[PDB]
């Protein structure tokens, strides 16, 4: 069996959900979504914000908790074939994390940019903030935390210690979320200009660099893959 | 000599020098040449240049081939930086004393605190004689007359040589013994603690004490001699008195202004309205140190530099006298080799294709009026 | 190897002279680059040698190389002249350029374009390191002395240039008249970073306050550049590039 | 034999060539060299620039290539006396490098300074740039690279690895040459003032500090000198 | 892509990271503007637009209104008293090449640190 | 302000000083697409050769 | 002008006058674009009720 079709679902769920989100914001961007003080905004976007925050908290709690209670206690008595299967499942988790990172840190982030040269901001909760700051960033944070927890609880290589590159890869991109405080403060009191290269945005940049720990994470996963199931073939 | 490299549009709209005059063209050593004139600060001062809140009236020359004896803005000496107001006209005067023999291109320039140098027209001045004859006497408030060419030179030489000799003596004292490899090997192989032993410490104490004592004694001696000293005098001078020019009775609207690429001419269409009570005629167009003259209306007698002067470079389609109250539209062409020699045609490279300049209108009795024009300058290729 | 003990001594002496040349002139080049692009403008002009900016800035930026060269030379050979060799090299390069280019090429007078004196501070830094071989003690006391003695060391040179003059109705010192007369096309009067007076300053306290600020900042700069020189003294052989 | 008279030539060639260069610029500084748009400038200084760049490229290629092909393959079978002679030749190379560094980084650099308070710049190729940026800097770069290559190819101590202090001493002072891009950019768009202490010039300063690696280089050469020919005498 | 290709090929050939940081980063900085010139050259055709000279790109920016980004926010070359018209791009390109050498040198070691595989025995 | 019609009808003509009339809606679009696609294909070819 | 020379606690003293801003304002001082009319005293021995 080895790599199963959980990978197809992992790609497809993010793709379908974010295509629906893009359609939703393309329909309710103008026409209930330009004016933040209108009552139609309160039902089409503030409700979206509240619902997405509640669902994010609930989903994160359920997913991380389930992964933690179902952790493997007898890691020593794990066959190499089962370890290979678990390594492939962890690779699927990493694929889902990469897809979520793309959607959050590239697509919706530069989409907030398009909106920055068309409107004048009315609040910290513009239609694009609902989708980028409070939906896609939490989604990729949840996925990354889940991948880290899965590695730590199922893979013996990633057990017996917290991996530093994995911790950086999981937490640094998370640190962009509290960095939104810098964004709003850096737009209100500081730089009233809609400059997208202002130092107010370097907070995302600094913690966007921490995603380069994916390289250390990936060589760690390669070594975990090549523990018992290294071959043979490889190096022969 | 620094112009022809600056942006043409910024040479056109920073400062307009006119009524320039040079007292002499050829001088001997220690003789004086006086440069006078007016400069107008352009109202459309470019944003990339800081406003002339801190400006210095400088002279463009290859080092001190002349010494600046005096310089005036308005009627008052300006040895420090000054504050100029955008839109105002000032008269200036620079007095130079010849120092080095040769043929020198002397410019009147203005340095702005945040925008760089604004170079005016340059005139070739010949200096004859020998540099050994140059004197720069000055009388102090302490009652002493000194020559600035060699005052304090011996004292400076002595003190620098003395301290250099002290340092060389220290190094040589340590350099009489072997220097690098044996000392490195001794420090490496066990404790060294043998390469620095008395009386080395005594010699170092002597050097330190002698240095401090000599510094203190020399300072006290230099306070007994020259008991009266003042700090360096500095500070921008406000309150520059500008010229109170009469309001022009000529109004000119630049309706479209173009230039050929390539070419040596600039063409503009002007609607000139003549107020007042005297028939006027356009006699000059000044754009950036370049004077385009209509020889039938005005002739230059001030010895303006020939390469910057186009005696018949200004052609007006209808330059008949303009009766008072009458308004008309004419086509004006400013053509000269100076337009390409001074790279006024390099405006096509600039990120701001706008020009500015001065038009001089003359009536029958001879009195003249200065009007300022600025407009977009559109290249034409076909 | 060498034939005898005498030949080895002769070889070591030849090595000493050649390596001293190498150290001296590499230091001259690099130190002169650093100085002329950190304090050069004040060092060029007597009308720039003021009581606030010149006094404050010159020792701070000039104590860099002596600290590093001391940290190397004293530690590896017990040679107490890193500061002195740095300062003498800077002075030699400066004076060669002043005489052959500032006065030779262009004709700025030497009494206008003389450099600043630094040997007293260098001597203090070297002797305080030799005696009491503590680098910390040097960084605190010798750097203090280096910062403090700068202006008094230069006062015998620049004091005659501070004599007041009535020049066409304005009060000027001799150095001011030098700067006014000998035209510098590239450097106007406003570029001059000199003491201009503030509403929070005293006339007869500017120089000592600047000297003490320079001494404290020299302590800091010496401390940093001691370790910079320590790193530059490494002998590692990277097994590539 | 040991130290021969190549040292006299090493000092004299730089001295004579740079005295001729100084005479040349003292004659053609004014009078074909003030105006950059004049045709006499194009024949007295632009031709100088072109010729010197071509000669520098050719000389660097020839010198470095010859030093590299004539490298010692049998470094193990080298007598201590021959090693001492090669160490002295390397010291002569270091002396030439120090002399070239002086001429480039002190003399002509502060000479560019004298010109900065007498003219108004017309270009990046003023008579002083021809001599300082494009002649003396390449000359000392060539000398330093040649010294490094000679050490690596003739001295067993400097073989079997690239010396870090030597690499810094050779490359950092080189980095001043591409730091000319900062100089011109820092004078055109930035600081129009002819300040010689502006932050636009700290690029030379930062890489002028790297010449302090001469200390590590020199202790390495001292150790190379004291490998077999340390004595005896020394430490006895 | 042209700069990336230069950086990659110069690293592969002559596997020296120092040689890459000096030569490949230089090429990356230098080839940027010539690589983009075939795209933006048609947008630099001069136009007489209501009495003012504008390039096509300027008219694009003027016409297609950006509420959030006005004209002054534009950080573009405006000309100085110390600059030459037909020398701006090469000077900027060489400054970018030198600064790219510096940035490549720093970020090579930043990536080296990010490639670590340590297992901290906690948080 | 109400706008009626279709966005496909919008034209933004402009006459250059070189004597050419272009539509700002689609001028240089094909050239931009071509050059970006060409360089992207070059990079993809490099990576695929190694892959 | 000073309204009083000797006052009791809780009593009021009024200080009036004119000030002219000098045209030759020194360059080392920023122009009084942002200026505060203050009172020089050793701490709040008086309280500033009003200032005009
Ligand atoms: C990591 C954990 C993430 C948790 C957060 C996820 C956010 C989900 C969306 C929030 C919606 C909200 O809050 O808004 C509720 C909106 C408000 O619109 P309305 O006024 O009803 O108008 C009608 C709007 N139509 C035309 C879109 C119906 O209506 C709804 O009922 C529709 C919400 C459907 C969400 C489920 C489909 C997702 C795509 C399919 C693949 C997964
Ligand atoms: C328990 C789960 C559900 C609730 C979840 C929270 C949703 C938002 C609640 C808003 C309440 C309120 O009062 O609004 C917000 C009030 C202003 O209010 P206003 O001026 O009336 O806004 C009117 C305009 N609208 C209708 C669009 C809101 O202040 C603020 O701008 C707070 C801004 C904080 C910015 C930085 C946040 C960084 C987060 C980092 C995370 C790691
Ligand atoms: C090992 C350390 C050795 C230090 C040697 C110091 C020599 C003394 C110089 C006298 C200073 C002076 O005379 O007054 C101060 C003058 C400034 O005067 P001015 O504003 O230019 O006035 C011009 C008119 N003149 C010519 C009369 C001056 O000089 C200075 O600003 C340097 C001040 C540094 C002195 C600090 C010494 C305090 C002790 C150190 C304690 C830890
Ligand atoms: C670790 C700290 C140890 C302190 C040792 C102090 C020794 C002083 C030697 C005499 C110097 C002198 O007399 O000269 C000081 C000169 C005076 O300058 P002037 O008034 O401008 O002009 C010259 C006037 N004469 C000719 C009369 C001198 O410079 C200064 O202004 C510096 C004075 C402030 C020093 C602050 C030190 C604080 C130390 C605190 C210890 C707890
Ligand atoms: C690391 C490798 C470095 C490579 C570059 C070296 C640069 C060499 C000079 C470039 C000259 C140029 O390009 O100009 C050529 C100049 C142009 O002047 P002209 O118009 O003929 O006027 C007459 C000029 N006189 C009066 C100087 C003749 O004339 C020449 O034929 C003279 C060039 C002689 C160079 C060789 C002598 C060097 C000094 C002796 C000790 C070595
Ligand atoms: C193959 C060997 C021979 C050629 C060698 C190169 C010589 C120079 C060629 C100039 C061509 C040209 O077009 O000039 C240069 C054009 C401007 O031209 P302009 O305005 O007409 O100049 C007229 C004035 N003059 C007559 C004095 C030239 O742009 C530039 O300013 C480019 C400036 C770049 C500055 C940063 C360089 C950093 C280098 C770093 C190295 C590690
Ligand atoms: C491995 C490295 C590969 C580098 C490949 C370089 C391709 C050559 C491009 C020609 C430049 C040009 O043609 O002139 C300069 C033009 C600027 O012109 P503009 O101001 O926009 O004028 C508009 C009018 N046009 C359309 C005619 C230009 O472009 C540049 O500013 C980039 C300058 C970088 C060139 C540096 C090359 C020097 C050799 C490198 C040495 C170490
Ligand atoms: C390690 C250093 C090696 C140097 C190798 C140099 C190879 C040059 C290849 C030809 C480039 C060309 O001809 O083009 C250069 C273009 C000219 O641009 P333009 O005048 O604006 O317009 C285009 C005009 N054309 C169409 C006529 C080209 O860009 C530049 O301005 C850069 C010129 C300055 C280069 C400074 C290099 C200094 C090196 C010093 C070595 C000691
Ligand atoms: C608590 C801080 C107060 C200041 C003390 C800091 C000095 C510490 C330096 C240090 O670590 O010791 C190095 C030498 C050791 O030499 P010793 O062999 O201990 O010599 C002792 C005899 N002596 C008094 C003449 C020195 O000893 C010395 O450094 C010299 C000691 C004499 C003090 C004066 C020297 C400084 C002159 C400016
Ligand atoms: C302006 C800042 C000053 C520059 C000083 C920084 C020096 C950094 C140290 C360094 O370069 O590390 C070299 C390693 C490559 O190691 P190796 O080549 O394996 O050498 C083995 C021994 N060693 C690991 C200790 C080096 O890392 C590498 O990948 C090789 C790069 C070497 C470049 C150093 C040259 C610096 C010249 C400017
Ligand atoms: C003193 C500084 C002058 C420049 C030299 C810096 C290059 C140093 C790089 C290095 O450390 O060596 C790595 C490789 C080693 O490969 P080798 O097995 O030595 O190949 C030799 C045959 N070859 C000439 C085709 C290369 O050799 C190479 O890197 C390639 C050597 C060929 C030079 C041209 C390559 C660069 C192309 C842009
Ligand atoms: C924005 C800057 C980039 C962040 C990179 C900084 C990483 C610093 C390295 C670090 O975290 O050290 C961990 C130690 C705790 O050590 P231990 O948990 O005892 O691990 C034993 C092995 N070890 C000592 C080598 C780690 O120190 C501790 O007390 C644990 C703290 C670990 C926090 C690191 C997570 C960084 C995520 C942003
Ligand atoms: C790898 C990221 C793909 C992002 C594609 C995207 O944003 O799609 C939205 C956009 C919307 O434009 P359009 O297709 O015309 O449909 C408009 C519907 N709304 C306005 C809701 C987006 O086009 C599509 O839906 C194409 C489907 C691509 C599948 C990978
Ligand atoms: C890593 C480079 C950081 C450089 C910071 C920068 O570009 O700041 C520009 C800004 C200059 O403000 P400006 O660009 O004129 O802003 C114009 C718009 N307002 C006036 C509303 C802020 O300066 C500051 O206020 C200090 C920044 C501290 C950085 C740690
Ligand atoms: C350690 C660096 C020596 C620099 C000396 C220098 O720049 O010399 C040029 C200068 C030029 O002045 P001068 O001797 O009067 O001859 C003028 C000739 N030109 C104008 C071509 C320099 O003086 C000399 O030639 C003296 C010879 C010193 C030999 C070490
Ligand atoms: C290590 C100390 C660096 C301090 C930088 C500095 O002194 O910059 C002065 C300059 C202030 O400009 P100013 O001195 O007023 O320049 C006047 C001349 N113009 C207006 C032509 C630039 O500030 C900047 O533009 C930012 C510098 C960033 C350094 C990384
Ligand atoms: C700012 C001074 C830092 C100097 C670096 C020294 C590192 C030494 C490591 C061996
Ligand atoms: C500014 C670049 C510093 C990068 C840090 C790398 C540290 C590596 C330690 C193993
Ligand atoms: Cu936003
Ligand atoms: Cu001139
Ligand atoms: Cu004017
Ligand atoms: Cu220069
Ligand atoms: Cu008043």
């Amino acid at each position: 069996l080895l790599d199963k079709k959980w990978l197809t679902f992992a790609l497809a769920i993010y793709t379908v959900f974010y295509l629906w989100v893009r359609w939703y914001e393309g329909v309710y961007g103008w026409s209930a979504g330009l004016d933040s003080f209108a009552p139609e905004f309160e039902t089409y976007w503030m409700n979206f914000l509240y619902t997405e925050i509640v669902l994010e908290i609930v989903t994160a709690s359920i997913l991380w908790g389930y992964l933690w209670k179902t952790r493997d206690r007898n890691l020593a008595a794990l066959t190499p074939r089962e370890e290979l299967r678990r390594n492939f499942t962890h690779l699927v988790w990493l694929v889902a994390y990469a897809w979520a990172i793309y959607w959050g840190a590239s697509y919706f982030t530069e989409q907030d940019g398009t909106w920055h040269q068309t409107i004048v901001r009315d609040t910290d909760f513009t239609p694009s903030h609902i989708i980028e700051f409070y939906l896609s960033y939490p989604i990729y944070i949840i996925t990354g935390f889940a991948a880290f927890i899965y590695a730590k609880t199922r893979l013996p290589f990633f057990a017996k210690g917290i991996s530093l590159p994995y911790l950086v890869l999981v937490v640094g991109p998370f640190m962009i979320l509290p960095n939104v405080g810098l964004n709003e403060w850096g737009h209100t009191f500081w730089f009233m200009e809609e400059l997208f290269v202002a130092p107010l945005h370097y907070g995302f940049v600094i913690f966007g660099w921490l995603a380069l720990a994916v390289m250390g994470t990936l060589t760690q996963t390669f070594y975990s893959f090549a523990q018992g199931g290294l071959g043979q073939s490889l190096c022969e | 000599h620094g112009e022809k490299s600056q942006a043409a549009f910024m040479r056109m709209r920073t400062i307009h020098w006119y009524d320039l005059s040079w007292s002499k063209e050829k001088v001997k050593i220690n003789e004086t040449v006086e440069i006078k004139g007016k400069f107008h600060v352009f109202e459309g001062w470019p944003e990339t240049v800081d406003e002339p809140d801190v400006a210095f009236l400088n002279v463009g020359m290859p080092g001190p081939v002349f010494i600046r004896k005096e310089s005036y803005i308005g009627g008052q000496l300006v040895p420090r930086s000054v504050r100029l107001e955008i839109g105002k006209t000032y008269d200036f005067r620079v007095v130079l004393k010849a120092r080095r023999p040769g043929d020198w291109h002397v410019h009147t320039m203005m340095n702005v605190q945040g925008g760089g140098p604004i170079i005016g027209p340059g005139k070739w001045i010949t200096v004859e004689g020998s540099m050994s004859e140059f004197r720069n006497p000055v009388t102090t408030l302490t009652g002493q007359t000194v020559d600035l060419e060699n005052y304090n030179e011996g004292n400076t030489y002595f003190w620098h040589a003395f301290w250099f000799a002290i340092g060389v003596a220290w190094i040589g004292y340590w350099s009489r013994r072997p220097i690098f490899i044996p000392r490195l090997l001794m420090v490496d192989a066990g404790r060294a603690d043998e390469l620095v032993s008395a009386t080395d410490r005594k010699v170092a104490m002597g050097f330190l004490a002698a240095t401090i004592l000599i510094v203190v004694m020399a300072m006290s001696s230099a306070n007994s001699k020259y008991p009266i000293t003042i700090p360096l005098q500095a500070g921008t001078m406000r309150g520059m008195k500008p010229l109170e020019l009469p309001a022009p009775t000529v109004s000119v609207k630049v309706e479209d202004a173009t230039y050929r690429v390539p070419g040596r001419a600039m063409r503009m269409k002007l609607t000139i309205t003549n107020h007042g009570n005297s028939p006027i005629r356009l006699g000059e167009f000044y754009t950036a140190s370049v004077r385009f003259l209509d020889s039938d209306v005005y002739k230059d007698t001030t010895g303006y530099p020939e390469d910057l002067l186009a005696e018949d470079g200004l052609s007006v389609s209808d330059n008949s006298p303009l009766a008072p109250g009458e308004t008309r539209t004419v086509d004006v062409t400013a053509s000269d080799a100076a337009w390409e020699v001074y790279r006024l045609s390099d405006i096509i490279y600039d990120p701001d294709s706008r020009f500015a300049g001065l038009l001089f209108f003359f009536d029958a009795t001879g009195n003249r009026q200065v009007v300022q024009i600025d407009a977009p300058l559109i290249p034409s290729f076909m | 190897a060498v034939r005898s003990h005498a030949e080895a001594v002769q070889v070591s002496r030849t090595i000493d002279w050649m390596a001293l040349f190498v150290v001296f002139f590499v230091i001259v080049g690099s130190y002169h680059i650093h100085a002329m692009l950190t304090m050069g403008d004040w060092d060029f002009w007597s009308d720039w040698k003021d009581r606030r900016l010149w006094v404050t800035v010159t020792p701070i930026v000039l104590v860099t190389f002596p600290a590093a060269v001391q940290s190397y030379l004293w530690e590896r050979y017990r040679l107490p002249w890193g500061a002195t060799v740095c300062v003498l090299g800077l002075l030699l390069g400066e004076w060669i350029n002043r005489y052959f280019n500032f006065w030779g090429w262009t004709y700025f007078p030497i009494n206008f374009v003389f450099p600043a004196s630094l040997v007293p501070g260098a001597i203090i830094l070297d002797t305080v390191l030799m005696l009491s071989g503590s680098y910390l003690f040097t960084a605190i006391v010798g750097a203090m002395g280096w910062g403090l003695i700068f202006y008094p060391g230069n006062w015998p040179i620049i004091a005659p240039l501070h004599v007041p003059v009535e020049y066409n109705g304005m009060l000027m010192s001799i150095a001011d008249i030098q700067g006014y007369n000998y035209v510098r096309t590239g450097t106007p009067e406003y570029i001059r970073m000199v003491e201009k007076g503030t509403l929070r300053t005293f006339g007869k306290d500017v120089a000592p306050v600047s000297a003490f600020f320079s001494a404290f900042m020299s302590i800091l700069i010496y401390f940093m550049w001691h370790f910079i020189g320590r790193w530059f003294s490494n002998e590692r052989f990277l097994q590539s590039t």
